[PDB]
């Protein structure tokens, strides 16, 4: 009722206390190709039914290749779980995918053909999503003079990523830069890292864990929303993540942006 | 073939009339020219 005016709230330590939550699971391909059945979905459905969860509440959206899944990951669902098939050769992309879809980025768009830019704080990054991004950046001193790159043309800058679909740069704060991409291929947005996102849980099925979400070198934390399990037959991975899906669900929480009370607080 | 001659089996275009009074031969064909140009791309200039 009284919204958007953050007023203190009185609780108490004096009184003890004595369904509509929707799991929304994703999954990769070679798993499926090895499953060798078209009813597995129905088996998962009936199992969840016996576990206390309604039928018709769980949906399976499939991603083909990890780099393909990197674009536009609008994971809109009451509770989200992402099982990623690990690679010993595709690592940084997994780390940044985790970073993106586990945090909340509020971003504004840019027009690099015209404007200079500059990052502001250790919580400001540049996300870049699309087909084939080839970032071109050229730092500047205080009165717009090229440093290690020539601004009188375009092809002498210092590239930071090639053959990438989704990459999130972090630049030295407090200095202006010239920028180029192919603005018919992919798009870059200047995002502020507002606060952790709690709707999603990412678990990895493969080699060793690599996950960190802070682009800070010093702080490489292990959150709870990042889990790891081994495998030699995907059947057991599915069965098991449903065996403990109770604990997984109790770990996550409702998205602090869609709660009918997060009104006028960034998305509601 | 040269009329009123004793030599047989003669070849080669003549210096007599290589054009037959007609016009120049015309040929349309492409040509590639790969060369090491001298060209200062952008440098050696005021940085201002």
């Amino acid at each position: 009722q009284n919204y958007g005016i953050n007023l203190p709230i009185t609780g108490s330590m004096d009184i003890a206390y004595a369904l509509t939550s929707t799991l929304c699971l994703y999954y990769p391909t070679e798993a499926a190709t090895e499953i060798n059945d078209n009813s597995w979905k129905d088996t998962l459905s009936q199992l969840f039914l016996t576990k206390g969860w309604p039928t018709g509440s769980v949906y399976f959206k499939e991603y083909t290749n990890i780099a393909s899944f990197s674009v536009d990951p609008q994971l809109y669902c009451d509770y989200n779980v992402v099982l990623m098939k690990y690679d010993a050769t595709l690592q940084l992309d997994m780390s940044e995918l985790a970073d993106l879809i586990l945090n909340e980025w509020l971003c504004n768009p840019m027009d690099i053909t015209l404007y200079y830019y500059q990052q502001t704080d250790e919580a400001n990054k540049w996300i870049s999503m699309g087909s084939s991004c080839t970032i071109k950046v050229c730092p500047l001193n205080t009165q717009t003079l090229g440093i290690g790159c020539l601004t009188t043309d375009a092809t002498t800058f210092e590239e930071v990523a090639t053959a990438e679909k989704l990459v999130i740069t972090d630049v030295v704060d407090g200095v202006n830069h010239k920028l180029d991409v192919t603005t018919a291929t992919c798009t870059i947005r200047n995002c502020k890292k507002l606060g952790p996102r709690e709707n999603v849980a990412v678990i990895q099925v493969g080699g060793s864990d690599i996950l960190d979400i802070t682009a800070d070198p010093t702080t490489a934390p292990q959150t709870e929303r990042m889990m790891r399990i081994n495998w030699k037959k995907w059947w057991q991975v599915f069965y098991t993540v449903v065996d403990y899906v109770d604990q997984i669900i109790q770990v996550m929480s409702k998205r602090s942006r869609s709660l009918n009370s997060a009104a006028f607080y960034y998305r509601v | 073939k040269l009329t009123r001659t004793r030599l047989d089996r003669l070849y080669g275009l003549p210096a007599a009339d290589p054009n037959n009074g007609k016009e120049y031969y015309e040929i349309a064909g492409r040509f590639s020219l790969i060369s090491l140009v001298p060209s200062n791309d952008d440098y050696q200039t005021p940085i201002a």
